[PDB]
DNA sequence: CTTTGTCATTTTGCAGGTACTCTTATTCAATAT
RNA sequence: CUAAGAGUAC
DNA sequence: ATATTGTGCAAAATGACAAAG
């Protein structure tokens, strides 16, 4: 849905690295492993936390708001 | 690449597959069948029959009115509109599916037909033939005859042409695939019904006791006619040792098995030699002639066509034909009931005689041990009726009902001389209600379960449901996975229950033909040299191939090779519809062509000589792959190159099970096409040592279905584990649709953080599994840690749960309408008051505001009222202690489920079709995993949580990593789930390197390479890690298998199963506890539980269970008659049995109330179960 | 058995005893057509049948892609290539002897040993 | 002449145990008071 | 409430 | 305008029926 705040296994905060991760993938044309290493994700628990995330909230944001102010 | 005509590689075929799934989609068969039905089948149903002629004779007592009238009604073209809804106020507006779903409407569109009412008149002159003329009243005027429900995304739906942005605007998930109907706001899917094909001759050996040894039968049927089933059977009487072996045929509407020769002479073939030529095509086959002599000896007594016709007519079961007209009667039976699929016209007696000779020839071949009896399980002999044909036959019946009603109304009004009105003639409610009833409830009529509620638990669950086939349940073995099921249905996806094998799922690339008119192919055959059957004489053309089209022997050909070559060329260039299947059996010298609907087929690469390279090669080359890649990349300017382009240029072919008998398929191109130190880690493969291939598999992994395509490394698992995972992934919890927030579904479950698998297959990116995942990558350790994961239990990390592992949202929607019990007895949504309401529930009404609905945001618990409704009743009644005329309202509120609780997410208020207000209340709660919840890997390794440990108590590696899950080692060896271990290793490598593991089944990925990559990353090559005990910090003597693994949270949670009952509601009839946990019911103490208690010898406990725990009833009997007919006034202390006239010979007994009911039911059935309290005989 | 039909009405002919010459004589049962019997045999019954094992052989049997190929000697062409298949007599007790068709001369030869 | 055993039909009663959820539907239409 | 049906767990 | 009435075993039982006195 949206990037988890912390890694499930160890508890490292990875919710502040999603935008940096996407920026590294897109702007710098780094492959996933090097981007994950650059962000500081060394244990493969954190690496799977960020690597396998599916950002469904974007799809949710396409529908018009139910209660629009 | 650089070379345009270079051969493709095994990696290139996925491009082809992508193109296929770009043009077809996952539910192509549903939409195709429905579009075929709407475009052509409706018009055929309307035009067939549906010309109501009523000839009102003059009935002239006097010649002054000797005029005979003839009123005819005919139906012209049929118009089907876009889906629209009526309204209480009468305004009609367009209806969209995400209004039908919310308002419980039916996504249906009106049907109109152009009715032409003609009237003819004739002068009624006796003797003179009547001549009818128009009166110039040629009135014509479309009329509404009902509503056809529309399947979503079909050609007649609003969403067919919608783009992604439009779908988002219309509140429709772009991932939704359609292929289902909306009936009363419920999504209904039509399961493909399997049946045996028609117009196919099948020969079967019979059992020893029966006097008939072999039976050759055809289930003849005609698509463009009345669609009636007439079963012809040709039977060979007498066992092998018997001497009088006579062949007899079973004609319809005949009470006896007529000998075959009598039929042949009736059709017009008098000489014995001509009959034998019609049956046996070889003079040298004297065995068949010897076996056939008894039949002609039997029919020697008839030597004339008229005589044989009379013989048949005498046997006629109608028994309403005079002696002279029996001939005509027999003729009629031979013209309109014998082999209907050939023709219903006359002058084709030769064709039917030839077909009968062919059936007898097949039967004799089976009896002469020259061929085996036909396999009933051969999948090419089966057909799948999809939404198209099912709705076709249902609508045919329903429209026949409506037109019969029209004719009856017209006859009644002309007899009674009343005026005629079309609006009072047509009752659109007939068609509308019939279709709505058939789709709303599974029963397909006026079979069961034909239409089912679409499964929306998970995206893959919906995909699997939309491709499901059911076989209604002979001497066959239908449950087995047949050889012919290869590439058409999933080898491992079927329920474990009674439906095992009967319920099947389509392969990924399998499609069902929708049927085409065979006339163009017949014209092609006639033009290309097919000799007509009428002037066919077998002796002058012995080695002639018999050409069949849809089971109709149309003629013979003398050069079948050229005919097959040109037919293949025509189909490959698109001149013949690709769905048409053409089989050439060289040994039997036959050529069959099938164009009918329901045939299941799959696509394959075409292989030709390719003289340039001097060896067989695929027709597809790198240039076509490049064009497909370019088109795909453009979609994500060049000429578009789609799957249809591959089809048209003769690059890929559609093959069904029947044609698949006559081809050779290469498993993979790169290894089997080219003419012929190996890695020991790779699996062993055989070159087949044969180079005559005609086709190549696009990819072997395409033999799997939707659910099996999710399994990582399915070829490294025991097959039952694959079946278990296929069944269990539909229960996986994920995100079923992206618009779940605007749907008021009854139940919905969502993961907080769905994750795509680290080990993923190539086929799952056509299933959108990476976009809508149904699981999470948990760090799993295989260890005997604490003994709390024995016998399939699991240890889950409590700290992982605290941080959001496998957490879920759960939505439940309660619906409530206000109904008109009378013209002014409307129900009212309100907040009922104890002062003036009856039977108000014990829950709190305080959370309702003044419209009778809780407002979103309020926390609700079990038994609290969420919808407040009252119904008016008749006042001025006094009872119950506190019932007065003020209590004119009876409570009809809806409380929240007893066990459930949560936050009211949303409430929706609207009006129904009738215009009455109704509401839907959706309540949201959070399911957090706990002890007893069920989780499973993708390999059938199901298990519940035994216990949860916090992070400090879990074992840890030198890097501080702790597992999310610990599973027992003992689950591995017996089950042989090697794929689980391989997927864990591959996931560890992928997580370390940042790539994605390619866990496709039949790739050349070995554990050796994964181990080498893992070693390069700095870990032990086999996945073992030195772990430390959490409690003491000491090194564990054994190293632990450790790594990420994809797990699904299943729908079975312990909080939805826990249930206990001390005392509660009792059933009204038997005074026993009610059934079900939703009703606070009691547990069944079955028969064999009683048997176990008997074996234990605990009699008092058994009595206590059956009497004090369920139903103990004290009843009175008298000592004279053992009946319970004792009037007992306990307060007055007066007992009396009328009849016996006694008042002191009474006893009371404690018996189960079910026993008292049984004795009373025996008495009501005229039996006296007299009960006596003392012995009258010695033991 | 080599049955024959009447040439007058195309009906079956049946055996008949003769007294003047004591010879077998085939006669029609409806038009009384009479002729001599070519052979004294009038009935054959095969308990163990050998024919039908090679049934379905056609001049284009080699065009079948499902049939397996072989390089065994053709004892009329000495050619390598040929197609082969097992006995077509579907009795459950038949032998597994193979039959071969040369794609050049269309000579059917078996892999049997006792017969040779 | 009636048994007499004998096959070939007719009945004919059955078909694991618990448990959970949801959906629909309760005779249609014409006539007479 | 009753009934029928469908799906499912061991 | 609304109530009222137009399925596959497999054992058991049974019947038909060529031989026997
Ligand atoms: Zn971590
Ligand atoms: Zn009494
Ligand atoms: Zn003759
Ligand atoms: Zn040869």
């Amino acid at each position: 849905m949206i990037v988890p705040v912390r890694c499930f296994s160890c508890g490292k905060v990875v919710g502040d690295k999603w935008e940096s991760y996407l920026n590294l993938l897109q702007e710098d044309e780094l492959d996933e492993g090097t981007a994950l290493s650059r962000l500081g994700l060394k244990r493969y628990c954190c690496r799977r936390m960020i690597l396998t995330h599916v950002d469904l909230i974007e799809k949710f944001l396409r529908y018009n708001p139910l209660e629009k102010r | 690449f650089e070379d345009e005509s270079a051969p493709i590689t095994a990696e290139d075929s996925w491009a082809v597959i992508s193109a296929f799934f770009r043009e077809k989609g996952l539910v192509s068969q549903q939409l195709d069948s429905f579009n075929q039905f709407v475009d052509y089948t409706l018009q055929d149903i309307i035009c067939e029959d549906s010309t109501l002629i009523l000839e009102q004779l003059a009935q002239h007592t006097t010649e002054s009115d000797n005029i005979s009238r003839k009123y005819e009604i005919s139906f012209g073209k049929i118009y089907v509109t876009k889906p629209m809804v009526n309204e209480s106020d009468g305004v009609t507006h367009a209806l969209y599916p995400q209004e039908a779903r919310l308002r419980n409407l039916t996504y249906s569109s009106g049907l109109f037909v152009d009715v032409k009412k003609r009237t003819y008149e004739a002068i009624d002159v006796p003797g003179r033939e009547l001549k009818y003329e128009l009166i110039a009243e040629e009135s014509e005027g479309k009329v509404f005859i009902g509503r056809l429900p529309i399947m979503l995304r079909s050609k007649n739906c609003y969403l067919s042409e919608a783009t992604e942005s439009d779908l988002y605007k219309l509140k429709e998930c772009p991932f939704d695939m359609g292929g289902y109907f909306i009936i009363n706001g419920s999504e209904k899917v039509l399961i493909a019904q399997e049946r045996s094909a028609g117009n196919i001759v099948q020969v079967f050996k019979k059992a020893a006791p029966s006097p008939i040894s072999h039976v050759a039968e055809i289930r003849s049927a005609l698509e463009k006619g009345s669609r009636f089933i007439s079963t012809l059977q040709v039977k060979l009487y007498g066992r092998e040792g018997s001497s009088a072996r006579t062949i007899k045929a079973t004609l319809p509407y005949i009470k006896q098995d007529i000998p075959i020769v009598i039929i042949f002479r009736a059709l017009g073939i008098i000489p014995d030699g001509e009959i034998l030529e019609h049956i046996c095509y070889d003079v040298n086959d004297w065995q068949m002639l010897e076996m056939l002599k008894p039949c002609v000896e039997d029919g020697f007594v008839i030597q004339d066509r008229e005589t044989a016709l009379d013989f048949i007519g005498r046997r006629g079961t109608a028994l309403g034909i005079k002696k002279e007209k029996r001939i005509q009667y027999a003729k009629d039976i031979l013209q309109k009931e014998f082999l209907p699929h050939i023709t219903q016209l006359e002058g084709f007696e030769s064709r039917k005689a030839f077909f009968l000779g062919y059936m007898i020839n097949r039967l004799l071949l089976c009896a002469l041990d020259r061929k085996d009896q036909d396999d009933r399980d051969h999948f090419g002999k089966k057909r799948l009726d999809l939404a198209g044909p099912l709705l076709a036959q249902l609508f045919k019946t329903l429209f026949k009902k409506l037109t019969k009603d029209i004719f009856r109304y017209m006859q009644r009004t002309v007899e009674e001389a009343h005026d005629f009105n079309m609006k009072l003639a047509i009752n659109a409610k007939t068609i509308t209600s019939g279709l709505k009833y058939a789709l709303a409830t599974g029963n397909w009529g006026e079979r069961a379960g034909v239409s089912q509620v679409l499964n929306r638990y998970t995206y893959s669950s919906t995909l699997s449901h939309l491709r499901r086939t059911n076989t209604p349940i002979k001497l066959a073995k239908p449950r087995q996975l047949h050889n012919t099921h290869w590439g058409l249905v999933c080898p491992a996806e079927t329920p474990e229950g009674q439906a095992c094998g009967l319920v099947k799922n389509l392969s990924l690339m399998s499609c069902i033909s929708v049927g085409t008119d065979p006339m163009p192919i017949i014209t092609f055959l006639s033009e290309w040299g097919m000799e007509p059957l009428e002037d066919y004489v077998p002796h002058q053309s012995p080695d002639a191939t018999r050409v069949f089209v849809n089971g109709v022997w149309h003629g013979v050909h003398r050069n079948p090779a050229r005919l097959m070559e040109t037919l293949r060329t025509l189909r490959r260039k698109g001149d013949i519809n690709p769905e048409v299947s053409m089989i050439r059996d060289i040994r039997e010298k036959e050529l069959k062509i099938f164009t009918d609907a329901g045939r299941v087929y799959r696509p394959l690469f075409i292989v030709e000589d390719d003289e340039s390279l001097g060896h067989k090669e695929l027709k597809v080359r790198k240039g076509h792959i490049a064009k497909l890649m370019a088109t795909e990349y453009q979609d994500i300017d060049v000429e578009e190159y789609t799957w249809s382009s591959l089809l048209n240029e003769g690059l890929v072919e559609y093959i069904d099970a029947e044609e698949e008998e006559s081809i050779l398929i290469a498993m993979q191109p790169e290894d089997l096409e080219p003419a012929e130190d190996v890695d020991p880690a790779k699996r062993i493969r055989v070159s087949h040592h044969a180079t005559t291939f005609t086709h190549c598999e696009i990819h072997p992994s395409m033999i799997l279905g939707v659910a099996a395509s999710i399994i990582p490394f399915p070829d490294h698992n025991q097959s039952p584990r694959n079946t278990y995972q296929s069944a269990m992934g539909k229960q996986a919890m994920g995100v079923f649709l992206t618009n779940y927030n605007v749907r008021m579904d009854t139940m919905a479950n969502i993961l907080y953080y769905p994750q795509k698998p680290l080990g993923t297959t190539r086929a799952m990116e056509y299933l959108k599994f990476r976009e809508l995942p149904a699981g999470q990558n948990a760090i799993v350790a295989i260890a005997c840690y604490s003994g709390y994961n024995q016998e399939d239990s699991m240890i889950m990390n409590q700290s992982s749960i605290d941080r959001g592992l496998f957490r879920s949202l759960f939505f439940r929607s309660y619906m409530d309408q206000e109904k008109k019990y009378g013209m002014s007895i409307t129900e009212t949504f309100e907040k009922p008051q104890r002062t003036n309401t009856l039977r108000m529930k014990h829950g709190t009404y305080d959370k309702l505001d003044d419209d009778g609905l809780i407002a979103p945001g309020v926390r609700v618990s079990g038994e609290d009222v969420i919808i407040g409704k009252t119904t008016p009743i008749s006042p001025d009644e006094e009872e119950l202690g506190q019932r007065t005329a003020y209590h004119s309202k009876r409570d009809a509120s809806t409380p929240l489920r007893s066990t459930e609780n949560g936050i009211v997410d949303q409430v929706l208020v609207t009006t129904n079709q009738d215009g009455l207000k109704f509401v839907k209340v959706r309540v949201r709660t959070t399911k957090i995993p706990q002890i007893g919840d069920k989780f499973a890997s993708r390999h059938g390794q199901k298990g519940t949580i035994g216990i949860t440990y916090r992070r400090e108590d879990m074992p840890f590696t030198a890097e501080g990593i702790v597992p999310d899950l610990i599973i027992n080692p003992h689950a591995i060896p017996s089950r042989m789930t090697v794929a689980h271990l391989i997927e864990c290793l591959l996931s560890k490598v992928a997580a370390l390197s940042g790539n994605e593991g390619d866990a496709s089944p039949f790739t050349d990925i070995t554990v050796e390479g994964i181990s080498k990559l893992l070693r390069e990353h700095g870990y032990q090559s086999r996945g073992f890690e030195v772990m430390y005990n959490g409690h003491t910090g000491k090194k564990l003597m054994a190293q632990i298998f450790f790594g990420p693994t994809y797990y699904q949270r299943l729908r079975h949670m312990v909080d939805d199963k826990i249930h206990a009952r001390a005392r509660g509601p009792m059933q009204v009839l038997t005074r026993q506890p009610v059934e079900g946990r939703s009703r606070d019911g009691g547990l069944r103490f079955g028969e064999m539980e009683r048997d176990c208690m008997i074996a234990h010898g605990a009699a008092s406990f058994l009595k206590e269970r059956l009497m004090e725990a369920s139903d103990a009833f004290r009843v009175h009997i008298c000592g004279i008659c053992g009946l319970m007919t004792v009037i007992a006034k306990l307060n007055h202390n007066q007992f009396e049995c009328k009849g016996c006239d006694n008042k002191i010979d009474i006893y009371q007994i404690h018996i189960p109330y079910a026993a008292k009911l049984l004795f009373q039911e025996l008495m009501a059935m005229n039996i006296t179960p007299r009960l006596y309290t003392d012995r009258s005989r010695d033991f | 058995t080599t049955f024959r039909f009447c040439r007058d009405c195309n009906n079956m002919l049946y055996p008949r005893e003769d007294k003047e010459n004591n010879r077998l004589l085939f006669e029609c049962r409806t038009c009384s057509y009479v002729e001599e019997a070519g052979s004294p045999l009038v009935y054959r019954h095969e308990l163990i049948t050998n024919i039908g094992e090679t049934a379905g052989v056609v001049q284009d049997i080699g065009s079948d892609p499902t049939l397996p190929r072989s390089d065994r000697e053709c004892p009329k062409c000495h050619s390598r290539e040929n197609v082969f298949f097992q006995s077509q007599q579907r009795r459950k007790d038949t032998s597994m002897v193979l039959f071969f068709v040369c794609l050049s001369c269309s000579h059917i030869f078996t892999s049997d040993q006792k017969n040779k």
